[PDB]
Order: C-alpha cells, then sequence, then structure tokens
C-alpha cells in the first residue's frame, strides 16, 4: 500500500466491499447461496460469526443438483427476503445450469446474483464528480457499450437482473510474503495448463495468460508502481510481457505521465527499481516431481490442500495471522521438528491455555504423521528417496532399469502415481530414451494397468515429459549430467533429496555468477551487478533450449527493492523454501532485495497426474 | 532609486547542502523519500504524514539550512543567523 506493499492490508478491502454489498441488498432476513468452488475462498476471509453479526444473513448453502430435490424442501422453506446467488464466471465463460433450471421450475419472483471481477483501476475514483454533469451532457454512457458480456446468454424468465459487481484483488493466505491467485482451475476441476483434451490447448493458454495479465495489471495499478526492468524467460512469457506492456501503455490515465516525466525522466533518476522476472513451468520439468521433505511439503502430498489453506480430516485452521507456533515450523525440515517441539514444551513447564492447546494439537499431529510415515509400506518413503538420488546423478546401466522398476511394483504395494512419476523422471533425466525400451515399458504398463493407459502414455508423450530418441513451446533438449557441471545443484539445500532446483540457479545467475565462475568461465562482464543483465550467457542457454531467443531483456524507463517473480504454471512449494534462503544469502552478500512470489495455484506431482488422465 | 531597485530581486543558492548534517538538497542524488513525499502531494492529496517535516531555510549567504537542524542548536525560530 502506497509504494510499500502491505500485503495484509489487501484483505480488508474485499471483506469491506462484500459486507457493504450484502448489507445494501435488503434489511431483512437473507439466505446466501454460494458456488461450491468459491465458497472455501470466502470462508477463509470472513468467519461465520462475523458474517452473522455484520449483515442480517443467517443461512449459507451450496450449488448442487441436490437443491433441485430440495427446491420444495429448502428453497420452498426459509426465503424470508430473497435468494442471493454467488457465482464465478472469470473462467469457462458459462453459468452453471443449476440456477437456470431452478429459476424456471421453482419460479422465483426476485433474482439477484453476485459476479466477481478484478478492480477497475481505470475508473480512477469515479473520475472526480462526472465533471459537473459532464459539462452539459458532453459525455454519456447510455448504449455506449455492448449489450452484455458473458451474461447475454441469460435472456429467459423474468427481467430480475439486479447484478452486483463485487470487487476482488489478490490477498495472501498461506504466508505473509506470498500472495496467491486462483486461475489454474475451472469449475469442473480441470487443470488450466494441462487439460485432459488434446484439441484446444492454444485457446486455454491464451485465456490463462490473459487472466494472469489482468491480475498483474490490477495489482500494479493498485500499488502505483513503475516497472523498470523485465527479464522474460520462455516463449509464453514473451507474449505475456508484450501484452502487459501494450495494455499498460494504452489504458493508463493522465496526471501520471506527468509524474513519469518528473520522476525518472531524461538525464536524471531517483534510484527506484522494480524487477519482473517471469518463468514458465515447462522450462524445468525436472523438479515438480521430486519428493517433498519439508513439513508442509510432507503434509501437502499426503493430504491435498483445497482452495482454502486447510484440510478436511483435521479441524484446526493453519492460518498464520492468529498462531505463531505454525509460523516457526511450517518450512523447517521434518527431522528438526521433534527436538524443537520437545524444547518448546519443556520451556513452558516452568512458566495462556490457548498456547497449551496449540502445542498439544501440534504434538498429536506430528506424532500421527510420524506414525503414518512408517508401517505404511515400510521403507518405500526412503527407498524412493535413495532411488531418486541415484538417478539424478546418473547410474543407469544396460537393461538393469527393467529389474528395479518392477522390484517395488508388487514386492511392496504402491500406487500408480508413484510409478508413473518415477518413470517420467527416468525418461526426462537422460533427455532421451532409446527405441528398444518403450516396446517393453509400454507393454508392461498396458499389461498391468488396463487398456486406457495407452491413451495416457500417448497424450503425455507430446508435452515433452515422455519423449523418444528417434511454436516449439520451449522444451528442454540437453542432458542433465551436463547441467550438473555448469551448475552446482548436487554438492545448503532441503525440501528435496539434497538437490538445488534448476529455477534456483537460473535466478541465481541473473545477479551473481559465482557458481558459473567456478565451471565454464574465463571472463565475465561483472561479478556483482545491482540491475538485472544478461550478456555473454547465450550459447549455454542456446543449446539448453535449441534457440537463442528464449531469453528476453526489456528496459522500459528511458535513461529497498521489490521483485515480482510471478509463476505461470504453479509453484512447487519447495521452491518457496529456497526463495527465503536466497533472500537471506543475497542480503548477507551485500545486495538487499525483497521477493514477492505471485502464484496461479499450488502445483504438485500427484495433483498433476490426475490432470492428464 | 537604488533602494527601490533592491526590494524585488530574488536570490539563488550556490552551495549543494548544509554544513551541519551533510546530505544534499540541490544537486542530483536526493533521498528517494523526498521524491516519494512529493508524489504523495499534488497527485491525490491522500495523506501527507511522515517525519520529513523540515522546511529548508534560504539565506543571503546562500548556504541554506533546515529548520529542525537549526532547532537542535537551541536556536529560537526568530533569530536565524548563518554560521558563515
Amino acid at each position: 500500500m502506497n509504494r510499500f506493499w502491505n500485503t495484509k492490508k489487501f484483505s480488508l478491502t474485499n471483506a469491506d466491499g462484500l459486507c457493504a454489498t450484502l448489507n445494501e441488498i435488503s434489511q431483512n432476513d437473507e439466505v446466501l447461496v454460494v458456488q461450491p468452488s468459491v465458497l472455501p475462498v470466502l470462508n477463509s476471509l470472513l468467519t461465520f460469526q462475523d458474517l452473522t453479526q455484520s449483515t442480517p444473513v443467517r443461512k449459507i448453502t451450496l450449488l448442487d443438483d441436490q437443491l433441485s430435490d430440495d427446491l420444495p424442501s429448502a428453497l420452498g422453506s426459509v426465503p424470508q427476503m430473497d435468494l442471493i446467488f454467488l457465482i464465478d464466471v472469470r473462467t469457462s465463460l458459462r453459468l452453471p445450469p443449476q440456477l437456470l433450471d431452478a429459476a424456471q421450475k421453482h419460479n422465483l419472483s426476485s433474482l439477484h446474483i453476485i459476479y466477481c471481477r478484478w478492480k477497475p483501476s481505470f475508473q480512477n475514483t469515479l473520475e472526480d464528480t462526472e465533471q459537473w454533469q459532464k459539462d452539459g451532457f458532453d459525455l454519456n454512457s447510455k448504449k455506449t457499450h455492448f449489450p452484455n458480456v458473458i451474461e447475454s446468454q441469460l435472456k429467459e424468465l423474468s427481467n430480475e437482473y439486479t447484478l452486483y459487481p463485487w470487487d476482488l484483488l489478490p490477498f495472501p493466505q498461506i504466508d505473509e510474503n506470498v500472495l496467491l491467485t486462483h486461475s489454474l482451475y475451472n469449475m469442473e476441476n480441470v487443470n488450466m495448463y494441462y487439460p485432459n483434451l488434446r484439441s484446444l490447448q492454444s485457446a486455454t493458454e491464451s485465456i490463462l495468460v490473459d487472466d494472469m495479465v489482468n491480475s498483474l495489471q490490477s495489482l500494479i495499478f493498485e500499488t502505483n508502481s513503475i516497472i523498470t526492468n523485465v527479464v522474460s524467460i520462455g516463449n509464453l512469457s514473451k507474449r505475456c510481457s508484450h501484452l502487459l506492456k501494450k495494455r499498460i501503455d494504452e489504458h493508463q490515465t493522465e496526471n501520471d505521465l506527468f509524474i513519469k516525466g518528473t520522476l525518472y525522466g531524461e538525464r536524471t533518476n531517483c534510484g527506484l527499481e522494480m524487477d519482473l522476472i517471469i518463468l514458465e513451468r515447462n522450462t524445468d520439468p525436472i523438479t515438480p516431481l521430486l519428493t517433498q521433505l519439508t513439513y508442509a511439503g510432507i503434509l501437502d502430498d499426503l493430504y491435498e490442500f483445497n482452495s482454502g489453506i486447510k484440510i478436511k480430516e483435521k479441524d484446526m485452521n493453519f492460518n498464520y495471522k492468529e498462531d505463531k507456533i505454525w509460523n516457526d515450523l511450517k518450512f523447517l525440515n521434518f527431522g528438526s521438528i521433534g527436538p524443537q517441539l520437545n524444547k518448546l514444551a519443556k520451556e513452558l513447564q516452568t512458566q495462556l491455555q490457548q498456547r497449551q492447546a496449540f502445542l498439544k494439537n501440534h504434538t498429536t499431529l506430528s506424532s500421527d504423521v510420524l506414525k503414518v510415515v512408517e508401517t505404511e509400506e515400510y521403507g518405500s518413503f526412503n527407498k524412493i528417496l535413495e532411488l531418486e538420488l541415484e538417478i539424478l546423478m546418473g547410474n543407469t546401466l544396460n537393461n538393469d532399469i527393467e529389474d528395479i522398476i518392477l522390484e517395488l511394483q508388487y514386492q511392496y504395494e504402491v500406487d500408480q502415481k508413484k510409478i508413473l512419476r518415477l518413470i517420467c523422471l527416468l525418461s526426462l533425466c537422460k533427455n532421451s530414451l532409446r527405441e528398444k525400451d518403450y516396446e517393453y515399458l509400454r507393454t508392461f504398463m498396458i499389461d498391468s494397468w488396463g487398456i486406457e493407459k495407452c491413451f495416457q502414455l500417448e497424450s503425455l508423450a507430446e508435452l515433452g515429459f515422455f519423449t523418444s530418441k528417434t511454436s516449439k513451446s520451449t522444451r528442454l533438449q540437453k542432458e542433465y549430467r551436463y547441467i550438473s557441471q555448469w551448475f552446482n545443484t548436487v554438492p545448503a539445500t532441503f525440501a528435496y533429496s539434497g538437490v538445488v532446483p534448476l529455477t534456483m540457479r537460473l535466478v541465481q545467475m541473473l545477479y551473481d555468477r559465482s557458481i558459473l565462475f567456478h565451471n565454464y568461465s574465463s571472463q565475465q562482464p561483472f561479478i556483482l551487478s545491482r540491475e538485472p543483465r544478461v550478456s555473454q550467457t547465450e550459447d549455454l542457454i542456446e543449446q539448453l533450449y535449441g534457440d537463442s531467443h528464449a531469453i528476453e531483456e526489456s528496459i522500459w524507463v528511458p535513461g529497498e527493492d521489490i521483485a515480482l517473480v510471478v509463476f505461470l504454471g504453479g509453484v512447487t512449494m519447495g521452491e518457496i523454501a529456497i526463495m527465503k534462503h536466497l533472500q537471506k544469502i543475497l542480503g548477507k552478500k551485500g545486495i538487499n532485495k525483497r521477493f514477492i512470489i505471485i502464484a496461479d495455484g499450488l502445483i504438485n506431482g500427484t495433483r498433476i497426474m490426475n490432470s492428464i488422465s | 532609486q537604488q533602494y527601490r531597485k533592491f526590494l524585488s530581486e530574488g536570490w539563488s543558492i550556490h552551495t549543494d547542502d548544509c554544513e551541519i548534517c551533510g546530505k544534499k538538497i540541490w544537486g542530483a542524488g536526493l533521498d528517494p523519500l523526498l521524491f516519494l513525499a512529493w508524489e504523495n502531494v499534488q497527485r491525490h492529496q491522500d495523506m501527507i504524514s511522515v517525519d520529513l517535516k523540515t522546511p529548508l531555510v534560504i539565506f543571503k549567504c546562500h548556504h541554506g539550512f533546515h529548520q529542525t537542524c537549526l532547532e537542535n542548536l537551541a536556536q529560537k525560530p526568530d533569530e536565524y543567523s548563518c554560521l558563515i
């Protein structure tokens, strides 16, 4: 807020707007009807008690076909004032049929709905006071617009179209530092980047990039920032950067270009820098599939977080704004939790009961997790780690891989997803697999897991995960054993099998070429540069991607620090753990910066496997 | 005529900063906080509230000084005199 990104301050605006709208609906007893996908987000913002006390609504429901049978049971009952639906139409451009069938059948006499949208900063605070009646109606907005958007398909029943545009802007839930935008799923639980229908990839990609650009524009115009340097990586990031630049340069108002002349300008500057490094998940498919070792990573891949940051099996919330025990243990390694918990418990003995309840709950949950790690296919949780560590450095032999893949297939029972992920990593690590092993691996797969597995192994065999030795979308076509020489991923590191992520070193090289100095270096343009630059580092990335055009460096202004590292394609939460380590080590070395990680939705190995199915 | 001609002319500043706290007020290299403070005013008039409440004082000596900086020397704000 006001050039200082007070992230928690973003939370209040959405709640205030929703409360004002709901209280301005009607001063009676209201019943709320909320879409299943958006409800968890709303509950993570407004508590039930606050919702009841602030506005006279007293009931919340869900959009389901069960309501059709309950139309004469639930909808017929209550209905003290009216029914206020809440829908999300930001993606999939289609209203759910539930409201369509309920409107005509139950014959509601008052239809009011709520639709979500990003904040229209271009409205610039209603533009003063309409310029004293538009200086004699010199400007007007009647019919100066298309008749309807998306909701033009709603042209049935009555004219009760009291729409209400509730505003929404990103706010942090999992942690103070990192915000999160939900644009990676539809209402049908289909991945927005890896859809299970290989006929409409291009449109889905365009829609995703458009929505991401819209969210970034909303945040940028809300915070009143001036981007100075852009480091785009990949193909889609190029289009995203160009579209964002065009949209910023088109829709910006006046009274700020004048400031753009005063600040920065010609022959002078004021020492303000913001960076917009952008990456794509397809660039490095090496590390969304490794096993998590941090506490929240282990707790995540065994029990999937929903849209809200909570879990079904437990009841206590993991929100950071009311508890401090979770703050200091979320990103620590699993091994260093026990003794720390023992010390925390023993120090309080000499020494309010809410802390006791919190520590008891944490101890019980940790004990349950430790118990469930073992005795549940004992040794698998470690065996996969040793196998992954062996594969990453490279120890594959002639036809011996077929012996170990089925070694744990039925000796220890294991899910399909683990095997599929491991074989994908095997096929991806060597950057190529010969033509004499697919004929056996695919045969065994189709033998053991049905007939539909052939379709999965065919569809997944074109995104780059499952390739054969015999508009490129920026795949990776270089052996990984080479990358272990330029970079020092395998020696400082946690949340993995002792391996540094590839994105980690990719962002490291932009500011300090130390590891690149040890290997493949005789001269460098610099050793410590404050501004992001890319020079004399083309050939290494020319062979790494097959084209010396993936790297893009853009300077916008002609002539401590906020860096916006967005993530198009999900964030593997282990990267968040190493981001803090990067910030700490860079601050120690001398360069002081602050990182904000924009995420389109948490991504994880198993969560990917159901996507392409 | 000489007295009349010497009551409308202005004066410039030749020094780059005061002589009691260093810093700089004229040449390129201002603190970004001042630039942000100017942006807060004359753009939206939201709220000008910050510790930067020191108005610069210009003198015939052209050296220039702050107000709180001179107040630190137990100088009443009615007898401001340059230190030469």
